């Protein structure tokens, strides 16, 4: 019932995140240290795959880069 | 040396260190004071303060309703709900006279609000007594249950989308002799009496009403809010900053024309048994006076909630629990067995409650015609109190003394000016008796009077032009538990709102931010990349740390530092750092093609993931 | 919009008397004119209905009458001032150590174990069961090294002494009333009025020791954004001056103990619902030289924790190390059974001294709503700070300047903070901060409806006394009613009784 | 494990000096398996004495 305790408990789990099936062809299963980034396990009722929080940091430090020029202007009020 | 914190009041005035007298500043872990015995005591107390009323069995109900108003005037200072219709109407008339046109205008804005009122808005509320399951359920499900049962019957107009048609469907259910329910798992039938009694019960949870009355009470609350917004003496429904000025305003208004020889005394007053004495029939009279020279339909809509509150009932909790010392049992009795039962099974104290309540038992629900419950007509009671305060002008008292002040739902502060001490006493007595005439009782034990300059009103301690600025409800310095991106924004927004609503101090806000950031980092394992704490993420967060040239642009979820302070809490973290992030970091973090997101103000980043279900 | 049927006939009875129809009353109201009935009904009203003001002089207030009876006893969930720690140092490679192996490491540093014997017996328990429970705790910590794989958590064997200690067999059966109608002794829960108890001296000593300074840092707060605005400078100055003085206080250690223990209990209750899991009482601090230190206070054996609501109760047994003899103040330990478990060797300045080391054992019960209350004890800092800050802003308004510097930096200790044989002593701003933190912590620990009622009702008496001290001519309407309202909350709670005694001392010193 | 946790400079392995009489990819995979099997320790319900 309390979301905070649930979040704290579930972050201690191994693959608390859900991602698209295509993630397995974008990030390696294990990183440089041998830590597994995702597991070949589907979601409870959908086609999403179980994913570790390490995969988000792996994407943020090694993922493909795109153009982010119009992002500063789309949230015009927030950046102002 | 024996430490004694209270001795701090030998030097510091009490109003300055008043915050040290509040033990919790939050919500204590016992939440006691509720039960069947408490409800029985409440009903007995309500019917005891109005013993000299008129008893009458209701035709549609069959329970003895008590009408105490227009009864004998009280002889002593004990609580009494013997209100007077003529006095109430005179107070309303004088209130309208002193503020010409207020009732008419308030009727216009109430009509404007009532026109486009949506049924879905009724989902916003606390726990509601569901009349189908005979139990407490959230309003979001109670509304669905009632509309679906109405759909099962010939009451399927509430899909018009406007709450007026839903209320009309509620109206039409009154004149149907059979209410049928088909639960997809049985056939249930409620006749006239059963449905009527189930539609007029106040269920324990302080109690809660059913779903057929929340719409009716909302319109009268809106009308009373419109009335109060034009009233200066009311302490509702304003927030904190716009309310702290009202104390100074009323202090100055009573100390300008006053010279140095006219005495001025202020009373920090509290009202005793506020809800056990005010009567819905007087609220009916006030509603009728307010909406005069108005369309019949609008007057009819607003006139029914006092009627139902005059013909309401209180549910008797869940029951009582027994024990045995031989067979080792904990058998219970529900509420429905309190009508016919053996009185030896209870102790001495409960027996008197049962003997007093037994005449009022009808199908497990006690009859409670006089009185109210906790916090239903707070705005209307505030209007009545302001009307009583309005009688303190010199054009109404016609005497050397005159009073004015502030009135909240049940709290009031009253300043009275008079040339002499005897005039002050006479004015206090006249205000007391005028309140007694209208069913308003002032707690003598909880009230005190002194010279003007220091007083209290709704936990606002005014002393020589200063009001203490501390928060009576501290924030939660914890993660909301949504995801990394949402939790930061929600926490900083909570801190900012609590500063701009409860007048949280800047240093306390900074320490709350520190505690929240600590909790966030420990929950999401996102400690700084230069830290020595080792977790499962610590490797990756360090590989992102040395890789990044501008380390002050990294998000906290990415091992970056905290750049938040008092001046930054209105800026989202991504926006706050979108000048120090590296180009590749910006491309990776805000890539639309990331596998974590799929198509309270946060930019969509890779940290906006969906957790496991 | 129209009303027909049920409400048309129902409204006629929802009117003032001498009225028959709702439409008749509605028509009557439309023509109402104020003829001055209020003045007439005031003239008819009896003179006994008044609001007579009795003056409040410097001889009117009387001291609160504390109840009589046997002295009060400790009811805290862990030992406060009698706690003993088994500590181990930790460099930097022990980052996230399992609480079970930290407890084993802490116990391996003690070689003074003896044959246990009961020093003070519990009057309402089977003391041999407590002895056997301690022996089983000691034995089950040595079988860990004898397993093929090392377990992350230890679940104890469900022995008879644990079953009695955890209340696993006295839970009676939920049977319907129809099957037990004819029972000769079936009554409702005996709600015997709590026995009044007198105020004992131990609680004041507890509070005194709670405000003192320790040799370790107990809070290490994270960094914040750089200060630019002047208000940020003021806030940072206040917060840094508050934290630098409160970080070493014993109340902060109590906060950390509560947070850690309640977090561990909640985690065990959520995870091992059927196990008699052993939970170490662990706290972590920083030494004066910056080394991490882990402290073991004792052990908690948790019962079955099938929790559905927030009011379901988990039973547990707490065994806590101590060096205080329970026979000095036996009345404080009414609910404990105290064993003698070892001989600690204290190396004081005059050499080594051998002192008996005791174990305090009692059965307790908690719940999810109580554990969440204990987990969020860091709020006691946030409260305490705003109590100091509000004392500054209120005082800095009459001078229309900023008095932050004049409070912390001014080395004149100018705040009356306690009693003494000679008189009222005075302390500095830092001691006041620690005293306020200790008061908040004790309010959290000894939280009860009696404390809430006493605080609310004595706030009014404090305000009245303040108005008297301001020569504002205070006036009351029923002072005896207020006094009876206050004295109703004083029954048996040591913390509320201590606060009432504090109020009595302030009242006897303020009228001078 | 404690000694290995003090190093954060791990990199993607590649063969610098191949063995003239061996299958170097087997050595690369053996090192990768050594690294991976040291992280599965935390995924066991009980901690083993030897791996």
């Amino acid at each position: 019932k309390n979301p905070a305790l649930r979040m704290k408990w579930m972050m201690a789990m191994k693959y608390p995140i859900t991602a698209d099936k295509r993630i397995m062809e974008m990030i390696p299963e294990r990183n440089e240290q041998g830590q597994t980034l995702w597991s070949k396990t589907n979601d409870a009722g959908s086609d999403r795959v179980m994913v570790s929080p390490l995969a988000v940091t792996w994407w943020n430090r090694n993922g493909p880069t795109t153009s982010t020029v119009h992002y500063p202007k789309v949230y015009k009020t927030y950046f102002e | 040396m024996d430490v004694n914190p209270t001795l701090l009041f030998l030097k510091v005035p009490v109003q300055n260190a008043i915050s040290t007298t509040f033990p919790y500043t939050g919500d204590p872990p016992y939440s006691h004071g509720t039960g069947t015995g408490y409800t029985m005591d409440t009903v007995n107390r309500t019917h005891k303060y109005s013993e000299k009323g008129k008893w009458t069995t209701n035709t549609e109900t069959g329970a003895p309703q008590l009408n105490p108003i227009d009864g004998p005037l009280p002889e002593d200072n004990e609580p009494s709900g013997y209100a007077q219709t003529d006095c109430v109407l005179e107070a309303m008339a004088f209130l309208e006279e002193s503020h010409p046109g207020i009732f008419e205008n308030s009727c216009l804005e109430t009509m404007e609000i009532v026109q486009q009122t949506r049924v879905d808005k009724l989902t916003q509320g606390r726990q509601t007594y569901d009349w189908t399951l005979n139990r407490n359920q959230p309003a979001a499900t109670a509304l669905a249950n009632t509309i679906e049962v109405f759909r099962s019957n010939g009451l399927t107009a509430n899909e018009s989308g406007r709450l007026i048609d839903f209320l009309k469907d509620v109206m039409d259910s009154m004149d149907k002799e059979e209410m049928e329910i088909t639960t997809h798992f049985k056939k249930q039938r409620l006749n006239k009496r059963s449905y009527l009694i189930r539609a007029l019960t106040l269920n324990t949870m302080i109690a809660t009403p059913g779903m057929q009355i929340r719409g009716f009470v909302y319109f009268v609350e809106a009308l009373a809010r419109s009335i109060c917004e034009k009233l200066e003496q009311s302490g509702l429904p304003v927030g904190g900053n716009e309310k702290k000025a009202k104390l100074a305003n009323v202090v100055r208004k009573m100390m300008t024309n006053s010279q140095d020889t006219e005495l001025s005394f202020t009373i920090t007053g509290d009202n005793t048994k506020w809800n056990e004495n005010q009567n819905p029939r007087m609220f009916l009279a006030m509603i009728t006076y307010i909406t005069r020279n108005q369309p019949e339909w609008f007057r009819n809509v607003l006139s029914i909630a006092p009627i139902m509150f005059s013909n309401k009932m209180a549910r008797l909790g869940k029951g009582y629990m027994f024990e045995s010392k031989s067979m080792k049992l904990r058998t219970q009795v529900p509420a429905e067995m309190l009508a016919n039962i053996d009185l030896k099974y209870f102790n001495k104290s409960t027996r008197e409650k049962i003997e007093k309540i037994r005449p009022l038992l009808i199908d497990g629900t006690a009859s409670l015609s006089p009185g109210m419950m906790m916090g239903m007509f707070n705005m209307l009671s505030t209007v009545l109190g302001v009307s009583i305060l309005n009688l303190g002008q010199k054009k109404y008292t016609k005497t050397t003394y005159w009073w004015d002040g502030l009135q909240s739902s049940d709290d009031f502060a009253l300043i009275v000016n008079a040339p002499n001490h005897e005039g002050i006493q006479a004015g206090v007595d006249r205000f007391y008796r005028t309140c007694k005439l209208v069913g308003i009782n002032m707690s003598k034990k909880k009230s005190y009077i002194n010279r003007t300059g220091t007083f209290e009103f709704t936990s606002f301690f005014y002393r020589y032009g200063f009001v203490a600025n501390f928060s009576m409800e501290l924030p939660s310095f914890g993660v909301s538990g949504i995801n990394e991106s949402a939790d930061m924004s929600v926490g900083v927004t909570v801190i900012k709102n609590n500063m701009i609503n409860n007048d949280l101090g800047p240093a306390t806000a900074q320490m709350a931010l520190q505690l929240f950031i600590k909790d966030y980092r420990y929950t999401y394992r996102c400690h700084r990349g230069d830290t020595q704490i080792q977790t499962r993420r610590a490797f990756e967060l360090k590989k992102l740390w040395e890789q990044t040239r501008s380390k002050a642009g990294l998000l906290v979820s990415d091992g970056g530092p905290n750049l938040y302070n008092i001046r930054n809490l209105h800026i989202p973290e991504v926006c706050l750092k979108w000048e120090l992030m590296d180009e590749d970091y910006q491309g990776r973090l805000c890539n639309p093609m990331n596998p974590f997101v799929s198509h309270y103000d946060a930019v969509a980043t890779t940290h906006s993931w969906i957790p496991k279900r | 919009f129209e009303i027909t049927g049920t409400m048309r006939r129902l409204a006629d009875q929802s009117l003032p008397p001498n009225f028959s129809s709702l439409e008749n009353f509605r028509a009557y109201v439309d023509g109402f004119e104020p003829n001055g009935c209020i003045e007439g009904k005031l003239s008819q009203m009896s003179k006994e209905v008044n609001a007579r003001i009795e003056p409040f002089l410097r001889t009117t207030p009387r001291p609160l009458r504390l109840p009589d009876g046997p002295p009060c006893s400790q009811r805290s969930k862990f030992l406060l001032m009698d706690a003993l720690k088994l500590s181990i140092e930790d460099p930097s490679h022990e980052g996230e150590g399992i609480p079970l192996y930290d407890a084993i490491k802490c116990m391996k540093t003690f070689f003074g174990w003896k044959e246990p014997n009961i020093i003070k017996p519990h009057e309402k328990g089977i003391n041999p069961n407590y002895l056997l429970t301690w022996k089983q705790v000691l034995a089950e910590l040595q079988d860990i090294e004898n397993e093929e794989k090392i377990p992350r958590t230890k679940n104890m064997k469900k022995t008879s002494q644990l079953k009695w200690a955890l209340g696993e067999n006295m839970a009676p059966e939920k049977v319907d009333f129809e099957d037990c109608k004819d029972v000769n002794d079936l009554k409702q829960y005996d709600s015997d009025e709590p026995e009044p108890r007198s105020l004992a001296c131990w609680i004041q000593s507890e509070f005194n020791k709670a405000c003192e300074l320790t040799d370790s840092s107990w809070v290490e707060l994270d960094e914040i954004g750089e200060d630019v605005a002047p208000i940020e400078h003021i806030a940072s100055m206040r917060r840094n001056y508050f934290t630098a003085e409160v970080s070493h206080c014993r109340a902060t250690e109590y906060i950390m103990k509560g947070v850690y223990i309640n977090t561990a209990l909640l985690n065990a209750s959520c995870a091992a619902m059927d196990d008699f899991q052993l939970i170490p009482m662990i706290s972590k601090c920083r030494t004066k030289e910056g080394r991490r230190k882990t402290n073991l206070y004792g052990f908690i054996i948790k019962g079955r924790s099938h929790l559905r609501n927030d009011t379901d109760v988990v039973n547990f047994v707490s065994m806590e190390f101590s060096l205080t003899d329970p026979r000095l103040e036996p009345h404080k330990w009414e609910k404990y059974c105290v064993l003698e478990i070892g001989d600690m060797l204290l190396r004081t300045a005059v050499g080594q001294v051998s002192r008996p080391m005791f174990l305090y054992v009692r059965t307790n019960g908690t719940s999810k709503i109580k554990m969440k209350w204990g987990m969020e004890m860091r709020r006691c800092l946030l409260q305490s700070l705003q109590q100091i800050e509000s004392m500054i802003e209120a005082e800095s308004s009459v001078k229309e300047k900023d008095l932050t510097k004049e409070f912390f930096e001014n080395k004149s200790e100018t705040w009356p903070i306690g009693e003494s044989p000679k008189g009222v002593e005075e302390g500095s701003i830092g001691k006041v901060c620690r005293t306020l933190l200790a008061k908040s912590v004790f309010n959290s620990l000894y939280a009860s409806p009696q404390l809430e009622g006493f605080s609310a009702e004595s706030r009014k008496l404090l305000l009245i006394v303040q108005a008297l001290r301001d020569n504002l001519e205070p006036g009351t309407f029923d002072l005896e009613g207020l006094y009876e309202a206050i004295e109703e909350c004083l029954i048996n709670d040591p913390w509320v009784l201590l606060n009432a005694s504090w109020f009595n001392s302030f009242l006897t010193h303020a009228l001078r």
